[PDB]
């Protein structure tokens, strides 16, 4: 809870402190964190490179 | 079968050149290599070696060139998408290498690094802890000043995932300044997929009590309310838990007319989810804030949150939200008094006083009998309160909270001062009074005059007050002793109950 | 042959090269018989006359033949006598330098022999400056080259201190390092791996191995089906775990460790326990990992296979107690131990046959596991309690007459953590404590004041307790250390004295 | 004393092991290897005869 003779008493019934107060409610959900597997995304040449690879260049 | 049994002898040559001084050589089996990774018979070959991995990400992450960057960042990326893949890079230092090219100035390479560490963080265990001891949160944070948004829609998913159910990244989180950049987005941008990644984020964060100020104090609370009509309900929805969880901190904020326009519009949503929010965010957000009652009141509130208590019958995660906003809402404001008929006119006494019954639970009971109060200030719902019978429950609630009270070894005493505060605004009626008496309740008031609880004297006080306004009624609260307690009643600290004490001693003669 | 020699020297000491050049070819052909071969070794002057000639020719062709005469030579013991009898050693350190592949691996593969035979060979490497040279010519690219130059260097370097300070200097760490990361020929891993093995047990290779990424690099082969190079990794692995708190890109060692745990093998799960126990020590990071990967649950499994196994259980409880505070999973890990049903097992180690390392080490698990009040019964419940009184009275009464301070002190902390629960309190104060832990207030050890201050602290909450302390005299003692320059001491003194 | 029970410069402490295994230094055996005197001179006439 979060706080804000007849005529006298006319006072009194009409004084904003009194009850009941506005409350408030401390929610705090913090869901289960579901996967997001759906975003957008974002050899004939070894012949030609020299003798480190030869080994390459030729099984390829 | 042939071109894996190839991979199989041409990964063990590559690993030895990627691990060559000479960089011409290195540059250049980067490249074979990844051409490689883009078929899975080679991809498998390479994922099964733990030196040709581990060759790449060091690679990656010493490599001057740009070519050679792109390359092995290139290679780690396709073989993410494979579970061992994941993990020879987690077991290969992979974490900080890819954490490191996150500042890279190539566009390629900061993609195929973020994306890389998207597969991990969503598949690859222990992936989130190392991120984090390698700065990756920070980093990601200062990368939302980037404007491409499906590179915004992956960064945010990956803060995401970190920060959940994480105290610690949260905190690293605002402390980089994440809440305003995330509030930026939303405002900002358009594309769905962001909106709803940028979402969960806020999610996340609005739970730790440290980013919640952060979040509305940046304009959270308005921001959000933009997107509660979108077509996306995967959007709608959570920006209405985010709300929600924001809302107890955002009950002074300005510019929320729209919001709480769509949020009493989303009152008569079809979807749950989406009426349990709205209820639970408007309750927050009319606490003590006349401006956003009035606001509630004059697009119809009333009559949506009472069809809302209709239609959710004994579901209280759904009434007691609804019935503290109608509370809130019937005092008060400029149009309180317009709010306390409105629920009468769209037949909301009835369930009103129906949740006083079992099985409401006590956190409704005490909303409830607060509403009653506020409804009972409006003379044309004296009546109709008691031929619905909320004087007899009311003084049944009371007589078993204060029973309660009296024992010794939501807290009693506050069902005590409801009630008899309830009691006695709805004397104000003579037919109520009679019927109040009639329950054999002034032996009870008065004995509530000797209560140590200052608010509970006062409604004491004041039924009796309203009871005493009817000579046989004076003279039997006289006979029942009033008088002692009553003249004790006139030192208080509060002329309130000084006032009332007053009134029944004088109309007591 | 014994006939040709005297003739074929002559010809090798004709100063008109030319000549030089068919001699030496011959004396080849001549070496790759056995019968002649022979001849050729028990000459004297012929052996000192193809040395000379093969570090001082222009041709290779005479280099090839005469480095290849002295590696056939060497396949002999009297062969291997001759060489070395004749300066073949700094002759063949000499040829290390040549651009000729033949005449490298001839010499490289005679200087092997002579290293794993002749006597006296691994001293002449030494001052020919041998080691500098095999560590450079790792570089080369040739696997069994590097097999056999790896192998030189380990032969050379074992119990040899002097010989690791080269290879130190020489760069050997970093290139080393290199090959485990680059090659997959198991014999020069395997060669490679008992030269690191041989380093690490050196302080001063040991930063130098791991600044060069060894640990990661040797994590590269532990799932390797060479069993022998998984072991040499392991080994060296653990002597230099005490030296790596430094480094990153540990997970991959550090999950493969926590899974060698389950292995069958004694000497893997014990290696793997010390090198986690080293990792975890003073190192938040390692210890996280090390929790998320599931190292709790293993070192616990672990614990309770070994059995009375110190060798295993020491550094396993060590490893639980680094892993059991201190990081953001520390509440985590006292949990995961209790749950994975550790909490028997470490109260049952601190009785006989334990031995003082490790009942030191469980009493220090204990005193974190207690931090977690869900621990708190079931410590109770299992006789932690009394154990941990027996062992600190035993301790403090050698102390009035590993060392027993140590005992002392981290008995009585674990007590100070025990002593958070009203009904643990009950069983503290039953076991008369107080009169002794008010004794310790005057220990001369402030770590020993601090806790003692601090059980006496939680205990003083409890009316009986609190004028049980002030019976004793404490207020005197603890009015004193209200003066105490430890911030601990004082202020525990301070809520000893304000509690009665 | 909240302070007290959390400073985290005080006691108990972490510790290292001291290892330092160099093995026995076995034996690696098993590593891989890696008539025309007519035509010549006067000089090397004598081991044409004796060849
Ligand atoms: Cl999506
Ligand atoms: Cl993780
Ligand atoms: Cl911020
Ligand atoms: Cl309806
Ligand atoms: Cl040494
Ligand atoms: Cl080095
Ligand atoms: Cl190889
Ligand atoms: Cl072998
Ligand atoms: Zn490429
Ligand atoms: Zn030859």
């Amino acid at each position: 809870d979060v706080a804000p003779i007849d005529e006298n008493l006319k006072a009194a019934d009409s004084d904003p402190t009194a009850p009941p107060y506005d409350s408030l409610l401390v929610f705090d959900y913090e869901g289960s964190g579901s996967e997001a597997a759906s975003l957008s995304s974002l050899y004939d040449y070894l012949n030609e490179w020299g003798n480190r690879f030869k080994k390459l260049a030729d099984m390829y | 079968q042939d071109d894996a049994e190839l991979a199989t002898r041409a990964i063990p040559e590559l690993t030895k050149l990627l691990n060559d001084e000479d960089q011409v050589v290195v540059n250049k089996a980067a490249v074979m290599v990844h051409q490689l990774s883009k078929k899975e018979a080679s991809r498998h070959a390479i994922m099964r070696s733990p030196q040709m991995v581990s060759a790449i990400v060091r690679t990656m992450q010493n490599t001057n060139d740009v070519e050679t960057a792109r390359c092995t960042a290139g290679t780690l990326h396709n073989l993410s998408h494979h579970r061992e893949g994941l993990l020879a890079i987690f077991k290969s230092g992979g974490i900080p290498a890819l954490v490191k090219m996150l500042g890279s100035p190539v566009d390629s390479v900061l993609f195929y690094a973020i994306t890389t560490l998207h597969n991990l963080l969503l598949h690859q265990e222990g992936a989130k802890m190392a991120v984090r001891l390698a700065g990756g949160l920070q980093k990601m944070v200062a990368l939302l000043n980037k404007t491409n948004v499906k590179f915004l829609a992956i960064t945010t998913d990956c803060l995401q995932i970190l920060a959940y159910g994480n105290q610690e990244s949260k905190l690293i989180i605002l402390a980089s300044g994440g809440p305003q950049a995330l509030v930026n987005i939303m405002r900002t941008y358009t594309y769905e997929k962001l909106l709803w990644t940028t979402s969960r984020v806020l999610k996340v964060l609005s739970v730790c009590s440290s980013n919640k100020p952060a979040i509305v104090e940046a304009g959270g609370m308005q921001a959000l309310g933009l997107h509660l009509t979108d077509p996306s309900q995967r959007l709608v929805q959570n920006c209405l838990w985010t709300l929600r969880n924001l809302s107890d901190a955002a009950t002074k904020q300005e510019g929320m007319e729209g919001l709480l326009g769509t949020l009493v519009q989303l009152l008569g949503s079809d979807d749950i989810n989406v009426v349990t929010c709205a209820a639970g965010i408007l309750s927050n957000l009319t606490c003590n804030n006349y401006k956003n009652k009035m606001m509630v009141c004059q697009v119809g509130g009333i009559e949506a949150l009472v069809r809302t208590v209709l239609r959710a019958g004994d579901r209280e995660d759904i009434t007691e939200p609804a019935i503290c906003a109608l509370r809130h809402l019937t005092s008060r404001h400029q149009e309180a008094e317009m709010a306390q008929n409105a629920v009468r006119l769209h037949y909301g006494l009835p369930v009103v006083v129906k949740l006083l019954h079992p099985p409401s639970h006590w956190p409704l009971i005490k909303a409830t009998v607060g509403l009653i109060r506020n409804l009972a200030l409006c003379p044309a719902n004296h009546a109709p309160l008691r031929e619905q019978g909320a004087i007899p429950r009311l003084v049944q609630l009371l007589v078993r909270a204060h029973q309660d009270t009296q024992r010794r070894t939501v807290r009693m005493e506050e069902i005590v001062e409801g009630c008899t505060g309830a009691l006695h605004i709805l004397a104000r009626d003579v037919h109520n009074r009679i019927v109040i008496r009639g329950l054999n309740t002034i032996p009870l008031f008065v004995q509530l005059l000797y209560s140590p609880i200052e608010n509970i004297q006062r409604v004491a006080a004041g039924v009796l007050c309203e009871l005493a306004q009817d000579k046989e009624a004076a003279e039997a609260i006289e006979a029942e002793g009033a008088t002692a307690p009553l003249t004790e009643l006139l030192h208080s600290r509060n002329e309130g109950v000084a006032t009332y004490a007053a009134a029944v001693l004088f109309r007591m003669s």
